[PDB]
RNA sequence: GACCUGGCGGUGCUUCAUAUCCCUCUAGAGGAGCCUGUUCUGUAAUCGAUAAACCCCGAUCAACCUCACCACCUCUUGCUCAGCCUAUAUACCGCCAUCUUCAGCAAACCCUGAUGAAGGCUACAAAGUAAGCGCAAGUACCCACGUAAAGACGUUAGGUCAAGGUGUAGCCCAUGAGGUGGCAAGAAAUGGGCUACAUUUUCUACCCCAGAAAACUACGAUAGCCCUUAUGAAACUUAAGGGUCGAAGGUGGAUUUAGC
């Protein structure tokens, strides 16, 4: 199959009304979808248990919900390790300074993961869906 | 006197649809099932949960597209694929169209766990078959 | 992550949709398999039906 | 001023479709037409309706048992209904001088059939059957009584029992239509011949839940067979050997022809009733033309339509009610 | 594609039922609904894993 | 682009029209199969075959080389499992 | 449960009773009518009780030529959304009770001397604008029929006249 | 599962999301019993004691 | 958030009979027999007696999903008849329609 | 006082009813036993249907559960941004009965009655035109037949707040929720059905060319009693089988049902 040349890009709905007319309606019309598509996967991402029933055979990882926050909530080198991956630059660090005064040893493979963490982002937490 | 399904005639002045004007006793006759799945063949399984999705889906966009739907949801499924073709009217910004497509279609594929789509079709007004 | 941006650009027709979800695992694999992704641990078929062992 | 609640845009609102409409329905078919052609990869230009109807069916897959139901692609004056053109011009004055009757078109048709009585009378058939009244409808394009319809149709039977000319026969030929006449003659089997070369005749027969087919060999001497057992043997009640001797008999043949038969399904009476409706079938080939017609007008060569019927719910059976109380 | 096929059609299968048709007595009033399952077998012959 | 009409004529009526027709959105159409389509795609599709041993010709040659047969049966119906 | 319930075409007609055994042959009385009210009237799409703001939906898509985030509105500000939605409600509320002042005819509850307006304009753009209609009485005559026994009907008299002279009254 | 259909339409409606006629219905009655005085009584500071 | 109690006592009991149903399985296994001593038997008699009431698989009922209506329910639906015939005379229901011959 | 419309008449004439009104045709019910409803009576112990149009009816179904009943015990923001099988089907939606084994209901106009309630046809025609709905036509099943389906507007404030939803009113330490145990019987009457009273029968073989049986050891219980088994955690109770037992019943009063 080659492009339709009558048809709009297929991204956008194939309809008179909802086709876009403009370059500028174009670009609002899919930035509307992606809204719509971030709306989704806030509500998603806020109430997990309402989407915890799988059906799927075989099972889609994609499509289950995402979950952000810490489940190790133990003082520990290999506990901070968890903060590194989710990319908690706060909690890792003051988690950090916590290990560090309580004196247990921290690896210095986990202290350079965390500056990796820390010196890509400038010290300041990643974008976020929402607070 | 037979009460099921069947808009009854009035002054001749209730506009009806097509779907609404015919009695049950049409379903296979004059008028199609508004759902498509393999549940109801013979040898097939999970029939029971096709149901409970086809009544929960027409639910949820009664309620989510408020106002705009112009006709009755046709549901198909294919393989995996959950396809919901919508007749909608055209007094809702385009731009709100837009959000609640890829807000219910990001929504419903993850209750459901697999990849669901909206086909939107406007209509200017209610096509109505007839007058009752 | 910026290697997959530039390369990136919107469906283009039905097929590409297709094809997108099949490598995301969403949609089915074809021909139809009833058992794919569904391995009882790799058992072989002495496993199960022969339990005597277990019998000692 | 107390307002009357106003009538909106009048909801019945029936749909007419003048000329300028139904000429770009015509264009957009032909359009349309063309765009199928190309869809099913065939020349536009000898694309048929019968061509447009299988692509259709094949395009837009529907099972509806109504036909009338069904996705249709047709000729836009096949499908609109015939509409009267308007009858009076701008200035008002109407285009027919019988236009008030409310029937210009039938009136003027009885006013024709009458002067061409009347200048006859100064002067001086199983194939076809009278219009009836909806088509007569169509040609005049106006609605009919059941007693107008009468007026009209007396008035032809007038018209052709009365000495007519080349061009009123043809007039009168123009509200005749056609019956083809079904031929009730029995469709004989074709003879075969087997390895040997002996002459056979194979049929078909059905009574009740049974089906038996029967092959009648030319030359025999009485035999038949039935499932590959001795007729008497297959058939131990009387009743049912004295069915498979009803054919025979009445063509005064017992005892000249072989017969193997195969029946299977129903019960030992169903089953002798097609096994004689299969064996007539097959002798009809050795029979001659006019014997054949005395065994239809005997009752041997029809099918017996009569089957059980279905039980209702709400009923004890298929007609038995249950017991009714009064009180 | 050079395959081999061939093409019949079983017999269907039609699944009756019957249910009440009021909400309450009235039992000599019923509905009956069906299923009806039709069928078609394609038969290909010769073929290779590919 | 075609003119198609569904639906059960009121009396002095026609067959509805194509918009808004719910009757043609319940039909599971082909028109992504046309005669065109299927014969292009099997074109595309040649390279992914490959070919029958010419010697099994014959039912009777199959059983002699290759006595076993093993049945399977492979069941497709929609929804999420 | 989500699943018993019905929509407000359904839960209306059951509670409005307008159509039973009860408004058939005179059985009941018109004072406690009640009157059908779209609840969906004053509902905006995205609006709820938590007060978030859905870019694209329930505010604009983007501002200052930026797409907007997801935000929340502030309670004190939420609740001045709520008091403002249910003062509107109120006035919507007070227009359907205030009552229009209707200029009685011959008493206050007789259709006598009262006027109807200017007769309907004819089909082919004909106007009576100078007309003017007055009732002169409205009878509830009553035949009874095999099926259904007392059918009521209305007999009206109207008189028009254009005040030069034209006057005619009909039934 | 009944909690997890009626507890997700009903947070989608505080969200501004979905709008629930049924409950829009059961709201306004329930607003209406107010101004008439039919309001639900405290628990245990009842009618009776 | 079920229809009515009468419901929700039901899904405790199908819950309940769930966990229990191995070691359910595994007692009467050892009552269903005449090859183990009686004295034994006699032991699992009293020991799955001694299992909590719910746990009883015969306790459950099929109940209409949708309005807790414990009789005329279809199975292979798991509808009343009444809501059954609500959503097949609309056409909502796949391949099923009314039956006439 | 005189009319309009309808109903009704043991009201006239004429024509008809096709399982149908009568005369006719066939097998039954009303008698016996048993199964299963209902009414009465009984029980601490549900509810609904209950002339035609209730009575193997809601139930394509109750040992616990189901359950809404009774006794006792327990819980109080309670599986639920509560709950209520609490009252009201004479507030309703929803789904239906009934005439219907009908063919009528009709908006919008026009005309008649002196511009009253109302009425509106004559075909060699005299004021009716009529959208729509039903019938019809089409469609399902094996046909164009038949059977299904369909069958309007209305009638019986007909049935159903106990499918679910719901207006009004009532309960909120209880009219709500949970646990354990328990009742669902028969003085009596009666509806429907099952099996019989036998010789066109009983038993066996066979599945229609047989041998026996044939009146106090015959025909006749699917009841009683005993034992076993099946399901279940639970069976004197549910079901199946075997043994034992061998009763009324000898063709049924007034009357009554169904079938082309
Ligand atoms: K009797
Ligand atoms: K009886
Ligand atoms: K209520
Ligand atoms: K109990
Ligand atoms: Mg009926
Ligand atoms: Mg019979
Ligand atoms: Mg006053
Ligand atoms: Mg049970
Ligand atoms: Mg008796
Ligand atoms: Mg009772
Ligand atoms: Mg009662
Ligand atoms: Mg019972
Ligand atoms: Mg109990
Ligand atoms: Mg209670
Ligand atoms: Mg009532
Ligand atoms: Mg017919
Ligand atoms: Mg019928
Ligand atoms: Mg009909
Ligand atoms: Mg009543
Ligand atoms: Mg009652
Ligand atoms: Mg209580
Ligand atoms: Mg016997
Ligand atoms: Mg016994
Ligand atoms: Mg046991
Ligand atoms: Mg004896």
């Amino acid at each position: 199959v080659n492009r339709d040349t009558t048809a709009v890009p297929y991204v956008f709905q194939d309809d008179p009304y909802l086709m876009p007319a403009s370059s500028l309606e174009s670009r609002s019309f899919l930035l509307a979808k992606k809204s719509g598509e971030n709306v989704a996967k806030f509500i998603i991402n806020s109430y997990p248990k309402y989407f915890q029933k799988d059906i799927a055979e075989p099972h889609i990882p994609c499509l289950m919900p995402e979950y952000f926050e810490p489940q190790i909530k133990d003082i520990s080198e290999a506990a901070l390790k968890e903060r590194i991956e989710l990319r908690k630059v706060k909690a890792s660090v003051d988690m950090f300074d916590q290990l560090l005064q309580a004196g247990t040893t921290v690896s210095l493979e986990t202290t350079n993961s965390l500056l990796d963490l820390l010196c890509y982002y400038g010290d300041q937490e990643p974008s976020t869906d929402y607070h | 006197k037979n009460r099921a399904a069947r808009v009854r005639v009035s002054k001749g002045d209730k506009p009806v649809t097509y779907e609404e004007a015919h009695a049950p006793h049409y379903i296979a006759h004059r008028k199609g099932w508004l759902s498509l799945h393999t549940g109801n063949l013979d040898g097939e399984d999970h029939a029971a949960e096709r149901t409970v999705e086809d009544v929960f889906l027409r639910k949820f966009m009664w309620g989510t597209f408020p106002g705009c739907l112009a006709d009755q949801l046709v549901l198909k499924r294919r393989g995996n694929q959950l396809e919901i073709c919508a007749v909608v009217l055209r007094q809702l910004s385009p731009h709100k169209y837009y959000f609640l497509v890829g807000y219910s279609e990001t929504l419903l594929s993850y209750f459901y766990k697999c990849p669901v789509r909206l086909h939107l079709q406007t209509v200017p007004s209610k096509v109505v078959y007839k007058y009752l | 992550k910026q290697l997959a941006t530039v390369n990136e650009q919107p469906l283009q027709n039905g097929f590409e949709e297709l094809i997108q979800w099949t490598k995301e695992g969403k949609l089915w694999e074809f021909p139809i398999n009833n058992e794919a992704g569904f391995d009882d641990d790799g058992s072989e078929f002495h496993e199960h039906i022969f339990l005597e062992k277990h019998l000692e | 001023a107390f307002v009357i609640p106003k009538k909106n845009v009048p909801t019945s609102k029936r749909e007419t479709y003048t000329e300028d409409f139904i000429k770009k329905q015509i264009e957009e078919f032909n359009i349309g037409k063309r765009h199928l052609a190309n869809m099913m990869g065939e020349d536009p230009e000898t694309f048929t309706q019968e061509d447009i109807d299988r692509a259709i069916a094949y395009l837009f897959p529907s099972g509806l048992f109504e036909k009338r139901a069904r996705p249709v692609m047709k000729h836009p004056e096949q499908i609109f209904p015939r509409q009267r053109a308007i009858q009076w011009g701008e200035d008002g004055r109407p285009f027919h001088y019988l236009f008030y009757t409310g029937k210009q078109s039938y009136y003027s048709l009885m006013h024709d059939v009458y002067g061409m009585l009347l200048n006859l009378e100064k002067h001086q058939v199983i194939g076809s059957r009278w219009l009836i009244k909806e088509e007569l409808e169509e040609m005049l394009v106006e609605k009919l009584s059941d007693l107008d319809y009468m007026q009209f149709i007396r008035l032809l039977e007038k018209l052709l029992t009365s000495q007519c000319g080349a061009a009123e026969e043809e007039f009168v030929q123009r509200f005749r239509r056609s019956v083809t006449l079904e031929s009730k003659k029995q469709l004989i089997e074709p003879v075969q011949y087997d390895e040997q070369g002996m002459a056979f005749s194979k049929s078909e027969g059905k009574r009740k839940t049974a089906k038996a087919e029967a092959i009648v060999y030319k030359h025999g001497s009485g035999r038949i067979k039935v499932n590959g057992i001795d007729y008497q043997l297959y058939f131990p009640i009387t009743q049912d050997r004295e069915q498979l001797m009803f054919p025979f008999h009445f063509v005064d043949r017992l005892g000249k022809h072989d017969v193997t038969c195969t029946v299977s399904g129903g019960g030992r009476s169903a089953q002798a009733g097609a096994i004689r409706l299969a064996m007539a079938k097959a002798l009809c080939s050795f029979v001659t033309e006019d014997e054949v017609e005395w065994m239809r007008q005997a009752g041997l060569l029809t099918t017996d339509p009569r089957v059980r019927e279905r039980k209702k719910p709400g009923q004890e059976g298929a007609r038995r009610k249950f017991t009714w109380k009064k009180r | 594609l050079g395959i081999s096929i061939k093409v019949h059609e079983p017999p269907r299968k039609i699944e009756r039922f019957t249910l009440l048709q009021s909400v309450h007595i009235y039992k000599k009033h019923r509905v009956q609904y069906e299923m009806r399952t039709l069928y078609r077998c394609l038969e290909l012959e010769h073929l290779t894993g590919s | 682009p075609l003119p198609v009409r569904m639906g059960y004529p009121v009396k002095k009526g026609v067959p509805m029209a194509k918009e808004g027709n719910l009757e043609l959105l319940k039909i599971p159409n082909f028109l992504h199969l046309t005669p065109v389509a299927i014969k292009k795609h099997c074109e595309a599709l040649k390279d992914f075959c490959t070919e029958w041993p010419a010697a099994l010709d014959s039912d009777e040659k199959c059983e002699k080389h290759f006595p076993i047969e093993i049945d399977s049966t492979d069941y497709v119906s929609s929804g999420p499992s | 449960s989500f699943f018993t319930k019905l929509t407000a075409d359904e839960l209306w007609k059951g509670a409005l009773a307008e159509t039973g055994a009860g408004a058939k042959k005179g059985r009941g009385k018109r004072t406690k009518k009640k009157k059908r009210k779209d609840l969906n009237r004053g509902q905006i799409i995205g609006e709820g009780r938590y007060g978030f703001l859905w870019p694209g939906l329930n505010v604009p898509l983007m501002k200052n030529g930026a797409v907007q985030t997801i935000a929340q509105r502030s309670k004190e500000e939420q609740e001045k959304v709520e008091a403002d939605m249910i003062q509107q409600r109120e006035e919507w509320d007070r227009k359907k009770k205030m009552k229009v002042k209707r200029e009685r005819g011959w008493s206050g509850n007789s259709w006598g001397g009262i006027s109807l307006g200017p007769p309907d304009p004819g089909p082919c753009g004909e106007t009576y604008e100078d007309f003017d209609t007055r009732i002169l009485e409205v009878r509830n005559v009553f035949t009874m029929t095999a099926k259904e026994g007392r059918k009521k009907s209305i007999r009206v008299l109207v008189a028009v006249g254009n005040g030069k002279g034209a006057a005619g009254f009909s039934i | 599962n009944h909690h997890t259909y009626a507890e997700l339409m009903q947070t989608l409606r505080f969200l501004g999301l979905y709008r629930d006629e049924h409950q829009d219905f059961m709201d306004e009655q329930k607003r209406l019993k107010k101004l008439r005085g039919k309001e639900k009584p405290k628990k245990g500071e009842g009618k009776r004691a | 958030h079920y229809v009515d109690w009468r419901m929700w006592r039901d899904v405790k009991r199908r819950k309940m009979a769930y966990e229990y149903a191995d070691e359910r399985l595994r007692i009467n296994s050892l009552r269903k027999n005449t090859i183990l001593p009686k004295i034994l038997q006699d032991v699992a008699d009293e020991e799955i007696a001694a299992l909590p009431r719910d746990s009883c698989p015969v306790r459950i009922r099929n109940r209409c999903v949708m309005t807790s209506r414990p009789r005329g329910v279809k199975r292979r639906w798991r509808l009343s008849r009444i809501v059954f015939r609500h959503l097949a005379d609309h056409g909502q229901l796949s391949g099923i329609q009314r039956a006439t011959w």
